[PDB]
């Protein structure tokens, strides 16, 4: 009745989700979404792609997007992957 | 009270990069990637 899970399930759900809106908006440039966490994460992705400022260091913003990507490369090998970084984690 | 709404986007730049920071920040829980001082 409690429905809370295990304070690391719970937070592996929450945190997968998190890639699965960079996994959605890395494959996704239509614009048949008009949901607020398809139009804030496409403009962070294509952002990632036309930012070179994050390996020079001065984007956080991108800094966050890796953290959940290089996580994700620990157990995702996938070299057909959507998102960018995950790939340039795992094969450098 | 309650009048002022936040817009949606901006073109300022940074601004708009750290208010995105924030959506994605509370998005996902991730480690805390510090030691953590705290009860």
């Amino acid at each position: 009745g409690s429905a809370t899970q295990s304070p690391g399930d719970s937070r592996r759900l929450s945190i997968q989700r998190a890639i699965q809106s960079l996994v959605h908006a890395a494959q996704c440039r239509n614009a048949n979404c008009s949901l607020p966490s398809c139009q804030k994460m496409k403009r962070v992705v294509q952002h990632t792609k036309g930012c070179k400022r994050k390996t020079n260091g001065g984007c956080p913003i991108c800094k966050q997007l890796i953290a959940l990507a290089a996580y994700h490369a620990k157990h995702c090998q996938e070299n057909k992957c959507p998102v960018p970084f995950c790939l340039n984690i795992k094969q450098k | 009270g309650s009048m002022n709404q936040p817009q949606r986007m901006a073109p300022v730049g940074t601004d708009k990069e750290l208010s995105d920071l924030l959506d994605f920040s509370m998005m996902f829980p991730l480690p805390v990637t510090n030691g953590k001082g705290r009860p």
